[PDB]
């Protein structure tokens, strides 16, 4: 699972949820304090990893984006501030075996906003491997493409990639493998 | 790697052996031949000798049968 | 060391250290595919069952084979000279084989062997689209079928209404995986007879060829009109 | 009182027939020939005979592959103009000089017996040719084509 | 015939007597063939010129 | 009779016998290859059937 | 036909009417079309909705 | 590229991949255009997959004129850098040959893999 | 208004209309077997059997604009027939790219895509633009939640055309909508107790019917504005109207006419509004209006005939005897039938052959004689109505008017 923040798009109300990988390519996203299926988004594969994006929309409004990930490598985004519908579904360019997928350089899940206007958008997008690869995409100008191309893509560790955390700054990667 | 060399160039020399061996051989048929006629008599009767012509040398093998 | 004939000339058995079959040569001297060549004063290349489709007709028993030494044939499937090669050797020099096809990667050894006998003659368009190829030539007395196509039957059926005169010869190699895998080779053959004749082509006979192909079959026919 | 558009090469035929136009497109079956049905139906009334040369040979071969509006069709519009008689294609993709002017084109479904006949006879009576000749022209004309087609 | 040939063969090509000979009996094959009188492995010197 | 009418009537009715090595098929007829649509593969009308008859759903 | 229950979203756009049968009848009140929500095997007794309103409480004879 | 013949959608192509990759883990595989000749010559090659990704395919297209002499299914996947993760190593890889083992644990999944291929032929 | 019979051991699994806007009607449909049969509507005959070049069709589904026809066939193949070349001449176009699993159900986008259900539980997307560089090849693949303890078949699917979507039915019952451009669910419904086998939707597709071997029939809505610009599907209602099954389901809609018509194993058929489905009234036809008898009497002897498939049965009054039968099992198929007055002989009449049977009371039994007459078992007969005890007057199926035992000059109609 993984938790996020999500927006009324009516009232300007946020609550948490929370986001559970399920079987078939199922995110089933719910209410983090009363526990109700809110949506569901369904990938087409066997669904690996996913993360959450954020971006501002003006004062006081942001919108969250479901990023997951198939093992073959292709990615699907779905807007979840409204029906969890998709809105971006691009490819991954090399990866087989994709193991983690993590954004970074803004408010991630694991660099959390406390206010929210302090809620920024991630520049980095790292798809790690199991071959020990990790692409890295630049999404400062990779979210038009939809065959983006990888601002570099690391070697240096051998085996699978289990972890792939982004620093708060966004200014390191750690690769790591368990 | 070079006793693999030797025992795969031996191999190589079998195979190919083996395909110019068997490019000049005759294998005899084996296909089920099928012949289609009218109405119920012709296929009531013996096929007589519509393409065997002889019934005790060139009927039963078809490698090369005969017209007299 | 002696060759006895076989039961359509320009076809001959050489039997003795090995008992195998054979063709004549129109090719003066050489070999095209590095085939055995006897001579017995009198040049001849081996046929192969397994190399070739006809010959393995040939080898299981067809015997009103309208491919013989005095008509012109149509060849729509042989991408290269080892079938026609021997086709041209069995017709002679009286007629003319026409041997169309259209992927034009092996149709380079097809023209490379065409220039060497003036037997054979090139077409190198679909076998789909004979318009493109009516100002070529016309009424051929046998029509043979190697397409691997799924529209056997009416590749040969329109070939056969635009080029073959009445009561001629129709062989047609149906290779079964090629229309329907999964489901055995006597309901595919049956199928494709019962398609066969549902043009004006009598069905005559078929074999399968068991030894030399996996699941493959040669139906003979008449064009009726 | 109709004509019919054979080809062999550059060469080209309006051949005419020896019936009613009405007769040529609608019966068809009492020809049957072994020769004489075919020589006497049949009429040698153009024929745009070319040569051995390949810039013509592949030039009609490349409007016989494509629809037919040659310049060898276009003469044999010039030398059939009577009274807009009706034509026998061979292809029914040459539509356009089936029916570009003046000419009641029809090709279907006995046509193609009526070409049946005609290819079938073509050598005995159309030209002053002989069967070599036909098969060696055709060849000339094929491996022409051939090499165009497929690039060397 | 060539052209579908691995870059293996195109190394020794020329040396078939020397190659089947060091691998019938267990020995080293040689590594230049009909390659050696390229220009590439006259400017090279000592074991690079196998490389 | 009773005990083999069905053989009798199969044996007279159905065509391609063996000829030692060959077997003589019967050419069907334009008759019933252009009045009826051939006749549906039971394998895979049973397999339809079967499976909207399965168990899992309780039928009664 | 009798109602023993009704009940509104905080947008106003859809009602639920709860039947004496045991029906349930979500209306989108902007055009009047009827959505019909068959559990209850008695009376429906209450109804409420979510702030969302896209979960709807019910309760009845039955106690659940 | 047009003229890579058959080449696999998002699942078959998924599915190859995985059989590379536990071809690669039994040590099952040829990785590279030469050494998948070399066991086309053999004749010990299951099957060919090649990549529609390299800018000159025709150092590719050869090894299907020996393929349709031996009979043995080829196939393309579309990007050599995923054939390279595929067949575990760091470089992109053009081509690569399962090689033929009857002791083999990965046996039934290659024999599926092969006829998913043999069907597009 | 007709009746097109089939013969012994034939079925029908789909069947498609086709008309090119000022060209006739023309009618496909497949069997159980491995060839289409086209139907010419004047005789009631086949005019074409063409031969799909790969396996056993399980599917049929015509193009939009309806120049190309798809067969969907047991071993993973999907076909494409060239329909535009005129009534009853159909060509093979191309075989699109093949697959392991049968597509069990077809549909077109328009001339462009051709989606198709298999029974591996997945949802294909074909290519079928000619002229582009992907014709042919499947572009997506999509797999539906699979059942735990069974396997999982998709059954039906529809493009709906005023959104974006692909409505599908399955073998757990589950309903899903796919956005088609990126490939993927918006929304599945868990609907049915079994499986879904014929789903349908009207012209501006604010609603989609589904129904299936659970026999309830489903109605998913998408009427309102907020639905229309959210695109959300509700499931709105549910009928229980038939019987055993349902295997059919269609809907037309026009400014005098909107229903949904349906029908399953229970032989009936069922018309609902389209519009006004769960409020409006439904009528259950009768599983047979004869308009085509299979039963006559005649009054001597007390006695009556009657045929199904191809046996007729007579018996007499009395209590009730079964005289006499004809399990004439030399035919395939049977048609109209008429006895003698006198109780003489019988006529059996099929459209490719008839047959006349001397018949004689020998007690509690009959004796019943072929009387061989080749003019009467060449010509095709639709109804023998006997103006004699010897003379019966034939109409043919190519309009011919006999009397035998010779022609009535017949006007001609405008057309």
């Amino acid at each position: 699972f993984k938790v996020a923040h999500l927006q009324n798009s009516q009232t300007n109300s946020v609550h948490g949820i929370v986001l559970l990988q399920g079987n078939n390519g199922w995110i089933n996203i719910l209410h983090s304090t009363s526990g109700l299926w809110l949506m569901g988004c369904k990938i087409e594969g066997v669904i690996t990893d996913f993360c959450i994006d954020y971006q501002p929309i003006s004062r006081g409004k942001f919108r969250t984006i479901l990023i997951a990930v198939n093992a073959y490598g292709e990615v699907w985004e779905f807007d979840l501030n409204k029906n969890g519908h998709v809105i971006r579904r691009w490819k991954d360019q090399g990866g087989v075996g994709i193991t983690k997928i993590q954004v970074g350089g803004g408010t991630t899940t694991t660099c959390p906003a406390l206010q929210i206007s302090k809620i920024k958008q991630n520049r980095w997008l790292a798809v790690g491997s199991e071959s020990g690869f990790v692409n890295l995409y630049d999404r400062n100008n990779a979210m038009t493409s939809s065959t983006p191309t990888p601002v570099a893509a690391l070697d240096q560790l051998t085996t699978t990639i289990s972890n792939l955390q982004f620093s708060p700054d966004g200014q390191i990667l750690c690769m790591a493998s368990r | 790697t070079q006793d693999s060399n030797y025992v795969r160039t031996l191999r190589q020399i079998e195979l190919k052996k083996l395909e110019k061996g068997a490019k000049q051989l005759m294998f005899k048929s084996s296909g089920n031949h099928t012949i289609f006629v009218d109405s119920r008599e012709k296929m009531n009767e013996f096929t007589p000798e519509k393409f065997f012509n002889t019934t005790s040398e060139m009927v039963n093998r078809s490698e090369n049968r005969l017209t007299k | 060391v002696v060759i006895e004939p076989h039961r359509h000339a320009g076809v001959y058995i050489a039997r003795g250290k090995e008992d195998l079959l054979v063709t004549k040569n129109m090719a003066p001297g050489e070999s095209v595919y590095g085939e055995k060549r006897i001579s017995v004063k009198v040049e001849y290349r081996v046929w192969n069952p397994f190399r070739s489709k006809l010959a393995a007709g040939i080898m299981g028993g067809l015997d009103e084979l309208f491919i013989a030494p005095g008509k012109k044939v149509l060849y729509l499937g042989a991408a290269s000279g080892t079938s026609v090669s021997h086709v041209s050797d069995v017709v002679g020099p009286e007629g003319v084989v026409y041997a169309v096809e259209f992927s034009h990667r092996p149709g380079r050894e097809l023209i490379s062997m065409a220039k060497k006998r003036p037997n054979i003659i090139p077409i190198i368009e679909d076998a789909r689209h004979p318009q493109k190829y009516r100002m070529l030539i016309g009424m051929v007395d046998c029509v043979f079928a190697d397409v691997a196509q799924p529209d056997q039957a009416r590749i040969i059926a329109l070939n056969s209404h635009m080029f073959l005169k009445d009561q001629g010869g129709v062989v047609i190699s149906i290779k079964a995986n090629c229309i329907d895998s999964t489901v055995d080779a006597e309901t595919v053959f049956a199928r494709e007879v019962q398609k066969l004749r549902e043009e004006r082509i009598k069905p005559l006979e078929q074999l399968t060829l068991e030894p030399y192909e996996r699941d493959h079959c040669i139906v003979v026919g008449r064009y009726m009109r | 009182y109709v004509l019919t558009e054979t080809s062999a090469g550059y060469a080209l035929l309006k051949a005419s027939d020896k019936k009613i136009y009405k007769s040529s497109s609608l019966i068809q079956d009492l020809d049957s020939s072994d020769k004489v049905l075919k020589e006497f139906k049949i009429a040698a009334f153009s024929k745009f005979n070319s040569a051995a040369n390949a810039l013509e040979e592949a030039n009609s071969i490349i409007e016989g592959k494509v629809s037919s509006q040659l310049e060898k069709l276009l003469e044999e519009i010039k030398k059939d103009k009577k009274s807009t008689l009706i034509v026998s294609e061979t292809k029914l993709a040459n539509a356009i000089n089936k029916l570009g002017l003046n000419f009641n084109v029809v090709s279907d479904a006995v046509t193609l017996d009526i070409y049946r006949a005609i290819k079938e006879y073509l050598p005995e009576l159309l030209p002053g040719m002989s069967d070599n000749d036909l098969s060696k022209m055709s060849l000339g004309l094929a491996h022409s084509i051939g090499r165009h087609k497929l690039k060397f | 015939s060539l052209a579908k040939s691995p870059a293996s063969t195109i190394q020794i090509l020329g040396a078939e007597k020397a190659l089947f000979r060091a691998l019938k009996t267990k020995h080293d094959t040689p590594k230049y063939g009909l390659l050696y009188h390229a220009s590439l492995v006259g400017q090279a010197t000592g074991k690079n010129k196998g490389k | 009779i009773k005990t083999k009418k069905r053989k009798t009537l199969k044996n007279l009715r159905k065509d391609s016998v063996k000829r030692g090595k060959f077997r003589v098929q019967l050419l069907s007829t334009t008759q019933d290859s252009k009045t009826l649509p051939p006749k549906k593969e039971s394998s895979i009308i049973r397999s339809k059937d079967r499976w909207l008859n399965r168990k899992a759903l309780n039928k009664g | 036909r009798y109602v023993s229950s009704m009940a509104i979203d905080n947008m106003g756009q859809q009602l639920a009417v709860g039947f004496a049968s045991g029906v349930i009848s979500i209306v989108s009140l902007a055009d009047l079309q009827i959505r019909l929500l068959k559990w209850h095997i008695d009376s429906v007794l209450s109804l409420s909705f979510s702030h969302d309103g896209s979960y709807l409480l019910s309760g009845g004879w039955e106690k659940v | 590229n047009p003229k890579a013949f058959p080449l696999a959608d998002a699942a078959l192509t998924q599915q190859i991949l995985d059989v590379v990759q536990q071809a690669a883990n039994l040590r099952q595989l040829k990785k590279g255009a030469n050494e998948a000749t070399k066991t086309l010559n053999r004749g010990i090659s299951e099957f060919i997959i090649m990549a529609a990704d390299c800018e000159p395919i025709e150092i590719l297209l050869h090894l299907p004129l020996l393929c349709e002499d031996k009979n043995v299914p080829y196939v393309f996947v579309p990007s050599r850098v995923a054939l390279g993760r595929a067949c575990g190593v760091s470089r992109p890889v053009i081509a690569a040959s399962i090689t033929t083992n009857d002791a083999s644990a990965i046996k039934t999944q290659i024999y599926a893999v092969k006829d998913k291929i043999e069907t597009l032929l | 208004e007709m009746v097109i019979e089939g013969g012994k051991d034939r079925s029908i699994e789909g069947l498609c209309w086709s008309n090119v806007n000022g060209e006739s009607l023309r009618l496909f449909s497949i069997g159980g077997s491995t060839v289409v049969t086209e139907w010419d509507l004047a005789t009631g005959l086949p005019l074409r059997n063409y031969d799909c070049n790969s396996g056993v069709i399980w599917s049929i589904s015509i193009n939009d604009s309806q120049d190309k026809l798809s067969v969907g066939c047991d071993n993973g193949t999907v076909v494409l027939i060239d329909i535009s070349g005129g009534p009853g001449v159909l060509e093979h176009d191309t075989i699109l790219m093949r697959q392991e699993a049968r597509v069990l159900t077809l549909a077109w986008k328009k001339d462009d895509f051709v989606i198709g259900g298999c029974s591996d539980g997945r949802i294909r997307i074909w290519s079928a633009q000619k002229n582009d560089e992907n014709m042919g090849r499947l572009l997506h693949t999509m797999k539906v939640d699979k059942a735990k303890k069974e396997s999982t078949l998709v059954w039906s699917v529809i493009y709906l055309p005023r959104t974006d979507q692909i409505a599908s039915g399955d073998s757990t019952g589950s309903i899903k909508f796919w956005d088609f451009q990126f490939a993927t669910l918006n929304q599945s419904f868990k609907a049915h107790d079994a499986d879904v086998l014929c789903l349908t939707t009207d012209t501006d597709n604010n609603y989609v019917f589904s129904a299936g071997v659970d026999r309830k029939i489903f109605q998913f809505s998408q009427n309102t504005n907020k639905s229309q610009k959210n695109n959300r599907w509700v499931n709105s209602s549910n009928r229980l109207l038939h019987g055993n099954d349902i295997r059919a389901i269609c809907a037309y809609q026009s400014k005098g006419a909107d229903f949904l018509v349906s029908g399953g194993v229970e032989k009936t058929l069922v018309i609902n509004s389209l519009t006004s489905f769960s409020n409006g009234n439904y009528r259950k036809m009768p599983t047979v209006e004869p308009y085509s008898k299979n039963v006559l009497v005649n009054k001597e002897q007390r006695l009556v005939v009657s045929w199904s498939e191809s046996t007729v049965k007579i018996w007499t009054m009395g209590n009730y005897k079964l005289v006499c039968k004809l399990t004439l099992k030399d035919d395939q198929n049977i048609s109209t039938c008429s006895l003698s007055p006198d109780g003489q002989v019988l006529v059996v009449g099929r459209p490719s052959t008839t047959k006349v049977f001397h018949l004689q009371p020998v007690g509690n039994k009959l004796k019943v004689t072929k009387l061989d007459n080749d003019l009467l078992l060449r010509t095709s007969t639709k109804l023998v109505k006997f103006i004699d005890n010897s003379k019966i007057v034939i109409c043919s199926c190519e309009d011919d008017v006999f009397i035998v035992d010779q022609e009535v000059e017949l006007l001609e109609v405008t057309s």
